[PDB]
């Protein structure tokens, strides 16, 4: 558990998002100025910060890829050697050929 | 709150089917009598005399609305001098209620908020880029398969053996060389 | 005219015959009638009936009805 | 404003009353579909039928890398076909104790022809 | 007046109206196709009267294609917005317009009417002589429809044509999306006129092109060559419309707009150029197969670029926004669907998996799933997004989530299967098949009596 | 961005699919070589009817 | 690409300290199918479609602007349903320039 | 060699030539480019 | 239409070409297939059967027959 | 993070949970949704909070249903699809605790990807 | 069917007086919808159609028993050889 508390405490500082580097050519806001809009708003969805999204969608990639080699190593078999082929009496007659 | 009891009052049930009587009980094909009535039916419903026996695109009724003067009849607007300067009053539709019929309360909050566009040009154009090449790379990676395949069916082979197939209505003909 | 503003202003303002409808539904009626009604004709035509027992046309059983 | 119809269907959750639906407009199109084809019993679904048939597919190794390919799959992991557990024809409800007596007797016939062959090239 | 009126929107009402009768019509054929095929043996028609099923698929085809969809996408909705979307007063050609909704109930007229009178047999919608020109005169009559309907069609490409003469505004994408069909039409029907006359000629007048040392491969080449062009002439009308609709019901701007008019631009172009992939089993030469192929491969590059501009108008929209509208969901379902019919277009385009595919109910399936699916439900969308302004009631589909789940899982039902036994493999225009097809064929016939259950609902 | 978590569950989804393909060829390359299904000098004509 | 009109930070710069975003409502309000009275004739029941119509209604600003109800396309600019002759007069499409001549103006 | 009940088959079944061989595997070749193709453009359906 | 679905084969049967189709069978059997090109009243109605035997049986059998 | 990195003009809510609340509404009533995490009744207003007094552009969300029934709702304050709940709660917990969204993500792809591999192989 | 009042991660912000307001119920109350039997019927019936969709009804098998025991006989008997796993398998 102080272990879990160290890594997590480790993770979250390295994440936690700096300013985006705007690509469009905005103002920049008056100082001074604090909330103006109201939370009855178009909501804005949430996203994660890119380094945020980065871990968690790597985990899920190194997740469903290790899964799939579970999968494989211990609920599939592998094939066994296919049966011997001897020879065999084909049928005399093709139950269709006229007497 | 149930809003259809609000307007309940305005929404008598009706009588008959399809809202008319039987004709015999009351001839709604025939023009109204009434004055100023005369291009309607008695059920209100435009006379096949106005519309199609005597239409006046037909040349009937001819009537040239415009006056000597070139000039209609126009209503002129709500003038209201004031402040040392003449202002027109705009005409505001009526409440929703009286043409819907639901009270106008209790409406929900939908904000102002300008169009929601699409930023960052530089990314923009890089998707759009991908929209159109990715197809582009797929396409190119199906032509040498595409090219390959159709070569080999398209491969002179050293055949030792010949079967002539003719289709015929409705069965198949085969010939094919007798061993000597 | 007011009435004349509203194309098909009758229907528009809810006043139209129903019979138009009826109409309507019995043209679309019709129409359908040319798929089936050819089908029954011809299968009497050229079989004596006007439609077919499933699979009358292969080998059935002795209690097969 | 609606009939009753559409009253009804409307006031219920749409999904308390989808899933019935769905089935239930399957389950007559099935019923529609069966209503002309009661008590049908063709020969070819009877079960000396389907034996012959099974002895043409031995004597011809039909679909042979289909049943190679299955034994492979199912060796290596969970393997389901639906042609395993489902009828392949509809008259299937009314042929439970259907049988061709003339083609049983025939066939008997021939098997017992059949052996007496294959004795003679053994020789 | 009825049939005297020249109004351009009232005659976009005509044409939706006949669509819908016509239609009638087209699904009962449908429904005795997936009756018949529901199991092996004869069902509903007789061993004696297979001539009549052959008659049944051709009429099926014809009239959906001719009579029902390019009618009603080419014809109902244009007619009706197109002058408003080019802030004009009325459509250029006022006695035009008329004439061309007239000429096809009268072409209409000439075809059910030869049911009914003439012998009943059939050479498919695509006329493949020399079956085509050794049937009866049912054939006669039903040439004498298409030429008839080539005229509407080309006239009504005239009218459209000439809005851009007249167009007080800025030509929006969907303007874009009827004026290139017309142009696609000005150029392939001159073709299947010409083509069309041969037949005639040696139904009628003793011509011997048909016959040994006149190469019947000759029809299929200018018949594809408007074949092909026909199936975008009928589909561009409806990229058209799922632009207006997305764009609308999403209040977002279309993004890419000259991308999206170039696309439809470049698919006219290409699907000018690639017939012969309906040819590729007659036994073309090897240069002609790869060119076609390779070009017919192209076609996916715009016709993608529009489906990725489409996905990003709905994304990102407003939340608070219902979004189970008929309309919304229509014009969503509609990418949903044609990405599958497209890609398995692309899959049949590689001549050598045709060669299996060819003639097969997997060709069925997808352009079914193109057609019967997503051009039904584009326009069904598109009338549906202008009730308020055409002004039609008195049935249940603005708000209606059960017709839309409804009818889009039964669809499924009836033309999935017909993937699985391309492969199996159960050909075309056969009515009789092997028992072991039955699962399949069962299935699909159990969806289309579904699909027709919930058409009455709507009243 | 988003966008690229489909691309990375359609190349997941498709890679099974190439798996499978993979282990089909396996199989085919098998069938002539040690499969007993496969048989020789078994299949006699049946003649005119 | 359009990424909304371009914004000067002296613009954003307000006159009072407590100004915040205005909260009027751009909802119409509650509808339904348009319902007419039995009374009304076929003139009068036109007259009350003419007075339903949302592409006529407006939301009113602080400082007595209205935002109108707008539209990408002209098709929602008619009157719903159509009417058999719509655009008597031409409707403008209004294109901005930098352009002038200065007979429009004067000292 | 025949067709049988409820089977996919999808892409092909039972070959016995090389070309036909060649045609199941070209379109098992193309099948995850196709799933490929219309996961990445399904999953973005959405508001 | 001349189709074989496991041969690999679908060519058609077009008055003036006479098309060539090259072939190699790998595996003895019965391989089943029907016309695939709508040719009439009875285009369901002619299938196309080819029994692929080992070369001995074949000559023995084009002997015979 | 539109409310913590890029735009300083919006209000910014309190977590009151990362977990939705279920709840049974009735149709033809309205309800009204805590935008402000610091109601005491929960998901809705309590007449207390900032989205009651309407202080600091915090207002009542009003939501009301088609049809009764269960309905997740938003406890994070800041679902897309808010009132009701759409997942956006584990997103801005992952947000908020990156390393405990691995690992639930790693956990959950682990098990798509055995029963997906499993069934087809 | 008279839910329990779940409290929530946060006790405190679920502690004030919700009077007419519905309270916080635990989640096998979605699922189940306040243990509606129409929707446990519902419930019942998607995965009566899935079941439909991917591998068949098998509400028939009942009624095929003798005829899947008909055709496994003759399978056997006549039918081509099968090897191991492939001897589960009859068509
Ligand atoms: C135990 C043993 C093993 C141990 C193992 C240990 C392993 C340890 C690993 C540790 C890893 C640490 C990683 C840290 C994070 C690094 C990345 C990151 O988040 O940035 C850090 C850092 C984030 O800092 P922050 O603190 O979050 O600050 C955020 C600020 O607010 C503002 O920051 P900013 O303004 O500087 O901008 C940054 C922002 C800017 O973001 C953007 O502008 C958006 C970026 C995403 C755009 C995606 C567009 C996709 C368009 C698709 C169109 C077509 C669709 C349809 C296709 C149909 C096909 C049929 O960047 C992002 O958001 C990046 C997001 C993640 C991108 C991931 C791209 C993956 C591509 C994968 C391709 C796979 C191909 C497989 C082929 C297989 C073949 C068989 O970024 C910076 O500061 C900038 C510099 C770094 C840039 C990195 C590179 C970005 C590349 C983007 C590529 C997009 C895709 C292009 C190809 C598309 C093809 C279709
Ligand atoms: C695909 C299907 C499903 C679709 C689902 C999705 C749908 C989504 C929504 C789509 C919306 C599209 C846009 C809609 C716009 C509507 C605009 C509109 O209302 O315009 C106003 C327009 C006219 O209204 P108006 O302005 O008041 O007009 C006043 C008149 O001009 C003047 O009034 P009048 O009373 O003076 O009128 C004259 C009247 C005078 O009428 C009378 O005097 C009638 C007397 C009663 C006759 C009743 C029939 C009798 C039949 C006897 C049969 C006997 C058989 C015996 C057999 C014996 C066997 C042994 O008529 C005539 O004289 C001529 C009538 C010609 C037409 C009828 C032809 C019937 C078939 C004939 C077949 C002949 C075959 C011969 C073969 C020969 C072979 C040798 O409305 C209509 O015409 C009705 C439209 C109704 C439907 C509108 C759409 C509703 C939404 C869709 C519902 C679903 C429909 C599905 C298709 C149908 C299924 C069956
Ligand atoms: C050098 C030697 C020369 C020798 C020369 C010798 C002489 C040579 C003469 C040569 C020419 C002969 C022909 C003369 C034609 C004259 C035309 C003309 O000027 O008329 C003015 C005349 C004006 O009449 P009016 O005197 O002012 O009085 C009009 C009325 O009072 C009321 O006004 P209205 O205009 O409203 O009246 C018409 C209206 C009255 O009814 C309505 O208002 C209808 C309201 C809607 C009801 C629902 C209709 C069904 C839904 C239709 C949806 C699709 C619509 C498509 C577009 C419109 C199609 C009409 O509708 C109808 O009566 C027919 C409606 C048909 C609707 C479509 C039915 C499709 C069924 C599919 C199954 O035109 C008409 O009103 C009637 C024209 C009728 C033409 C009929 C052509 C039919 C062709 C059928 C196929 C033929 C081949 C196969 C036949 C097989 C038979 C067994
Ligand atoms: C850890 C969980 C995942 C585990 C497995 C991971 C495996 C590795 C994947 C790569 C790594 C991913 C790591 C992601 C980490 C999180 C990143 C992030 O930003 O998180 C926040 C972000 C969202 O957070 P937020 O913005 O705060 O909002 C929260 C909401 O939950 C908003 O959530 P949302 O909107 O993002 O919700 C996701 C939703 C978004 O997407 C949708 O909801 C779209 C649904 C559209 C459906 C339209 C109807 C389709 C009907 C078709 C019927 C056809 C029938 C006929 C067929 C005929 C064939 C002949 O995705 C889906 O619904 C899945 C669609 C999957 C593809 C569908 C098509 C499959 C086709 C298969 C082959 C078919 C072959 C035959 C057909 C023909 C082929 C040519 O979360 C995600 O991105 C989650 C993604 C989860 C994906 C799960 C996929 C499961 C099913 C797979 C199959
Ligand atoms: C409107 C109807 C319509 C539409 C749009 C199409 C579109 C296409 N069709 Fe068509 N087709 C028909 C209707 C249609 N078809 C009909 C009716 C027939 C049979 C006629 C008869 O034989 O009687 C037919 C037959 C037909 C055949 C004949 C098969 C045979 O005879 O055996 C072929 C093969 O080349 C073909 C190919 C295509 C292709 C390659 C496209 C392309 O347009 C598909 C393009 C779309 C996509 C590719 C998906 C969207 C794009 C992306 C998602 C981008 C990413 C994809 C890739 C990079 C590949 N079609
Ligand atoms: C766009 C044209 C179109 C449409 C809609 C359909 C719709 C349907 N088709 Fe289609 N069909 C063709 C065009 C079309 N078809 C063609 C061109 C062929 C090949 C012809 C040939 O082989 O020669 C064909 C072949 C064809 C066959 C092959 C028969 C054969 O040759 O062996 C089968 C049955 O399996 C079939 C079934 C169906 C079914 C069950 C429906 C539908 O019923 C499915 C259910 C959908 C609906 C019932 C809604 C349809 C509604 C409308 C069309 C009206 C829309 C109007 C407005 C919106 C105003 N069709
Ligand atoms: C096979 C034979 C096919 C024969 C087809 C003949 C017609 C081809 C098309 C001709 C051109 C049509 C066209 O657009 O011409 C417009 C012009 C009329 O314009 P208005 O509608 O009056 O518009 C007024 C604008 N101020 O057309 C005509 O004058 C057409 C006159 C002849 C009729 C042609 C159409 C009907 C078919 C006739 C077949 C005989
Ligand atoms: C509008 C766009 C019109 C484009 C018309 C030209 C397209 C040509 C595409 C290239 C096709 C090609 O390879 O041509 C061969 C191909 C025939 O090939 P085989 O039957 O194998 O015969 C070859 C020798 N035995 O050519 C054709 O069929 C072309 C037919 C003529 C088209 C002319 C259209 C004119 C329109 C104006
Ligand atoms: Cu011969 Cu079909
Ligand atoms: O036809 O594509
Ligand atoms: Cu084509
Ligand atoms: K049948
Ligand atoms: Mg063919
Ligand atoms: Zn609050
Ligand atoms: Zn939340």
């Amino acid at each position: 558990a102080a272990v879990r508390s160290q890594i997590e405490a480790a993770v979250y500082k390295w994440t936690r998002p700096r300013p985006p580097r705007l690509g469009v050519a905005v103002p920049r806001s008056p100082p001074g100025t604090g909330i103006l809009f109201h939370t009855n708003m178009q909501t804005i969805r949430y996203s994660l910060s890119p380094k945020v999204w980065v871990l968690v969608t790597g985990a899920a990639l190194v997740g469903v890829f290790s899964g799939q080699r579970f999968a494989q190593t211990v609920l599939l078999s592998k094939n066994p050697p296919n049966p011997p082929r001897y020879r065999e009496k084909p049928p005399v007659r093709h139950p269709h050929t006229p007497d | 709150k149930s809003y259809y009891d609000d307007f309940k009052d305005r929404l008598k049930p009706g009588k008959y089917t399809q809202g008319r009587c039987p004709q015999s009980e009351g001839d709604y094909r025939q023009e109204s009598k009434t004055i100023g009535r005369e291009h309607l039916n008695d059920d209100g419903t435009r006379s096949k005399r106005y519309t199609v026996k005597e239409a006046d695109a037909l040349g009937y009724h001819y009537h040239p609305p415009i006056d000597k003067k070139g000039q209609v009849y126009v209503k002129g607007p709500n003038t209201v001098i004031e402040r040392g300067q003449t202002w027109i009053k705009g005409y505001e539709l009526p409440s929703m209620e009286y043409t819907y019929g639901p009270k106008q309360e209790d409406i929900p909050f939908y904000p102002r908020v300008k169009l929601n566009v699409w930023g960052n040009y530089n990314l923009v154009m890089k998707v759009e880029f991908l929209f159109f090449y990715l197809p582009t790379i797929i396409v190119f990676g199906i032509c040498i398969p595409v090219y390959t395949i159709n070569f080999a069916q398209e491969e002179v082979i050293y055949t030792t053996m010949t079967v002539k197939v003719t289709g015929r209505q409705w069965y198949w003909v085969y010939e094919v060389e007798s061993p000597t | 005219n007011l009435e004349d503003h509203f194309d098909l202003a009758e229907y528009m303002m809810k006043m139209h015959n129903p019979m138009s409808e009826y109409l309507y539904w019995i043209a679309g009626f019709v129409s359908g009638l040319h798929g089936i009604l050819p089908l029954l004709h011809s299968n009497y035509y050229f079989s004596g009936m006007f439609l077919p027992r499933d699979n009358d046309n292969t080998q059935l059983c002795d209690d097969s009805w | 404003d609606f009939p009753w119809r559409w009253g009804f269907v409307a006031e219920k959750p749409f999904w308390v009353g989808a899933p019935i639906l769905v089935l239930g407009v399957l389950c007559l199109g099935h019923i529609i579909q069966t209503m002309g084809q009661i008590g049908v019993r063709p020969k070819r679904y009877t079960p000396e039928w389907v034996e012959a048939t099974k002895e043409r597919e031995r004597a011809e190794n039909t679909n042979p890398i289909t049943r190679y390919l299955d034994r492979r799959r199912a060796e290596r992991g969970p393997y389901y076909l639906m042609s395993n557990v489902l009828p392949y024809h509809p008259h299937f409800l009314w042929m439970r104790n259907s049988h061709d007596y003339e083609a049983a007797e025939a066939l008997a016939a021939r098997r017992e022809k059949d052996r007496e062959l294959a004795a003679k090239l053994e020789a | 007046f009825y049939i005297l009126v020249n109004n351009n929107k009232r005659i976009g009402i005509y044409y939706i109206k006949l669509s819908i009768i016509i239609g009638i019509l087209g699904i009962v054929l449908s429904y005795i196709i997936r009756v018949e095929l529901y199991n092996s043996g004869n069902r509903i028609i007789k061993y004696d009267n297979v001539n009549y099923y052959n008659m049944v698929i051709t009429l099926h085809g014809l009239l959906m294609i001719f009579y029902i969809i390019m009618p009603g996408l080419y014809g109902g909705i244009p007619l009706y917005i197109l002058p408003i979307l080019s802030v004009i007063t009325d459509i250029v050609l006022p006695r035009i317009n008329n004439i061309s909704i007239i000429i096809v109930l009268i072409s209409y007229i000439v075809v059910i009417n030869s049911i009914v009178i003439e012998y009943n047999i059939g050479t498919g919608w695509t006329l493949y002589p020399p079956l085509s020109i050794i049937g009866t005169v049912i054939v006669n009559m039903i040439l004498y429809g298409l030429i008839i309907i080539g005229i509407s069609s080309i006239i009504s490409a005239i009218n459209f044509m000439n809005i851009l003469i007249v167009i007080d505004g800025i030509i929006y994408v969907y303007i874009w999306s009827i004026i290139i069909t017309s142009v696609l039409l000005i150029i392939s029907l001159p073709i299947l006129n010409g083509i069309l006359l041969m037949i005639l000629s040696d139904i009628y007048f003793n011509s011997i092109y048909f016959i040994l040392n006149g190469d019947v491969v000759l029809y299929q080449h200018l018949f594809w060559y408007f074949g092909h062009p026909e199936v975008y002439i009928l589909i561009l009308p409806a990229f058209g419309i799922i632009s207006i609709i997305l764009s609308v019901l999403n209040n977002k701007i279309i993004f890419g707009m000259k991308s999206m008019i170039l696309a439809i631009i470049m698919i006219s172009i290409l699907g000018s150029i690639v017939w012969a992939h309906h040819i590729y089993t007659v036994g073309l030469e090897l240069d002609t197969k790869i060119y076609f192929n390779n070009l017919t491969l192209i076609i996916s590059i715009p016709t993608g670029n529009k489906i990725y501009n489409w996905i990003i108008l709905y994304i990102g929209s407003y939340n608070i926004l219902y979004n189970g509208y008929q309309s919304l969901i229509f014009s969503i379902m509609f990418i949903i669907i044609f990405i599958i019919g497209g890609i398995t277009g692309i899959i049949i385009s590689i001549d050598i998996i045709d060669i299996g595919l060819h003639d097969t109910y997997y060709i069925v399936s997808h352009f079914h799933y193109i057609l019967s699916i997503g051009a039904v439900i584009s326009l069904l969308a598109g009338i549906l997004l202008l009730k308020d302004i055409i002004g039609y009631y008195n049935v249940i589909i603005k708000i209606n989530k059960y017709f839309g789940l409804l009818l889009f899982i039964n669809i499924n039902i009836i033309f999935t299967p017909q993937f699985i036994i391309g492969f199996n493999v159960m050909p075309r225009r056969i009515l009789e098949y092997s028992d072991n097809i039955i699962v399949w064929n069962l299935i699909s016939s159990i969806g289309s009596i579904s699909t027709i259950l919930i058409l009455l609902s709507i009243f | 961005r988003d966008w690229l978590i489909g691309v990375m569950l359609g190349m997941y989804l498709g890679n099974l699919c190439v798996q499978q393909h993979r282990q089909y060829r396996v199989d085919m390359k098998l069938f002539y070589l040690e499969a007993p299904e496969h048989k020789i000098n078994w299949v006699k004509p049946r003649g005119d009817l | 690409i359009y990424e909304g009109q371009t914004v000067q930070e002296s613009e954003l710069i307000p006159q009072e300290d407590d100004w915040v975003i205005e909260e009027t409502n751009f909802c119409l309000g509650r509808n339904c199918y348009v319902r007419f009275r039995e009374e009304d004739d076929l003139a009068r029941r036109a007259l009350h479609q003419m007075d339903s119509q949302l592409n006529k209604m407006h939301t009113r600003l602080r400082d007595g602007t209205v935002i109108p109800y707008m539209s990408f396309h002209p098709d929602e600019m008619v009157d719903r349903p159509a009417p058999i002759h719509t655009f008597s007069e031409k409707p403008l499409l209004k294109w901005t320039w930098d352009e002038t001549y200065e007979e429009a103006y004067d000292d | 060699d025949i067709p049988w009940p409820a089977r996919t088959d999808w892409g092909g079944h039972d070959p016995a030539t090389p070309f036909a061989e060649l045609m199941i595997n070209t379109h098992s070749m193309f099948w995850p480019v196709a799933i490929f193709i219309y996961v990445s453009a399904i999953y973005m359906v959405k508001k | 239409s001349w189709s074989v679905p496991s041969l690999g084969i679908k060519c058609d049967a077009t008055p003036g070409r006479l098309v060539k189709i090259n072939t190699f069978i790998q595996r003895e059997g019965v391989f089943y297939g029907q016309c695939s090109e709508l040719c009439g009243t009875l285009h369901a109605f002619m299938p196309i059967v080819v029994e692929a035997v080992s070369p001995e049986a074949f000559a023995a059998h084009a002997k015979k027959w | 993070t539109w409310t913590e990195i890029w735009w300083e003009h919006d209000p910014t809510p309190k977590v009151a949970q990362y977990r939705p609340y279920v709840c049974t509404v009735e149709s033809g009533k309205v309800y009204w949704w805590c935008a402000c995490g610091e109601s005491k009744t929960q998901p809705w207003v309590d007449g207390h909070c900032k989205c009651s007094k309407r202080e600091g552009g915090f207002r009542p969300r009003r939501w009301e249903p088609e049809h009764d029934g269960v309905r997740l709702f938003c406890g994070c304050k800041s679902c897309f699809s808010s009132p009701t709940w759409n997942g956006g709660c584990f997103t801005k917990w992952m947000q908020s605790n990156p390393a405990g969204g691995m690992l639930y993500c790693f956990a959950a792809a682990f098990g798509f990807g055995t029963l997906t591999v499993y069934r087809k192989f | 069917y008279t839910p329990s009042f779940e409290r929530g991660l946060n006790p405190e912000l679920t502690s004030g007086d919700y009077g007419d307001m519905p309270k916080p119920q635990p989640l096998i109350d979605f699922f189940t919808q306040n243990r509606n039997p129409w929707f446990g019927f519902a419930m019942f019936c998607g995965f009566n159609f899935l079941w439909w969709a991917f591998f068949g009804a098998w509400q028939i098998r009942p009624l095929w028993a003798s005829q899947r025991k008909s055709l496994a006989e003759a399978d056997r008997l006549y039918g081509p050889t099968k090897y191991g796993v492939g001897k589960k398998y009859i068509n």
